[PDB]
């Protein structure tokens, strides 16, 4: 019966294949749009950046302190 | 001795004993079919219709194929739009016989 073993619907999705050809949809760039950070290879800023405006976690201050009871 | 009838939303002049490509009805392949809509008579003499669908004339006519016509090949092209797209396509057809011609 090894050749009638099959997986349960919706278990796999064959994943996405990128600049494969026209009709595939998702060509040209693989549906990473025109030029840009995004569209090299290795684009990409690191988490927090927004776009060089101060991060929300460096304009929020820092508060409170880690208790080592509460950890025991 | 031909006579003018619309059948598949076409006109179709047929003279009698002739085969007719027309396009594809609910009929078997060997089946007669029911042409009552007769648009014009002609003969030796001349006989027009004074109201449309002539008065009593009508075609018989034996079905003999049910084939698939020739293929057709679609292509779709976006010139520097990155769009290209093809189809194909078969209409199907029903071949008759006209076996009689009434007036």
């Amino acid at each position: 019966r090894l050749n009638t073993l099959s997986p349960a619907e919706g278990s796999k999705k064959a994943g996405k294949r990128l600049g494969r050809g026209i009709g595939s949809g998702l060509g040209k760039t693989g549906g990473r749009g025109h030029k840009g950070q995004k569209s090299r290879s290795g684009g990409g800023v690191r988490r927090g950046f927004e776009g060089g405006q101060m991060p929300l976690y460096r304009r929020l201050p820092k508060f409170g302190f880690t208790s080592r009871k509460a950890a025991i | 001795m031909y006579a003018v009838f619309q059948s598949g939303g076409k006109q179709h002049r047929v003279s009698e004993g002739q085969t007719v490509r027309l396009e594809k009805l609910d009929i078997a392949t060997g089946e007669t079919v029911e042409f009552a809509e007769v648009l014009m008579i002609a003969n030796g003499e001349e006989v027009k219709i004074g109201v449309p669908f002539v008065d009593g004339g009508v075609i018989k006519a034996e079905v003999v194929a049910h084939g698939r016509g020739e293929k057709v090949k679609i292509v779709k092209f976006r010139r520097r739009k990155h769009y290209r797209k093809q189809q194909g396509h078969r209409q199907w057809f029903t071949d008759v016989k006209i076996t009689g011609i009434s007036a």
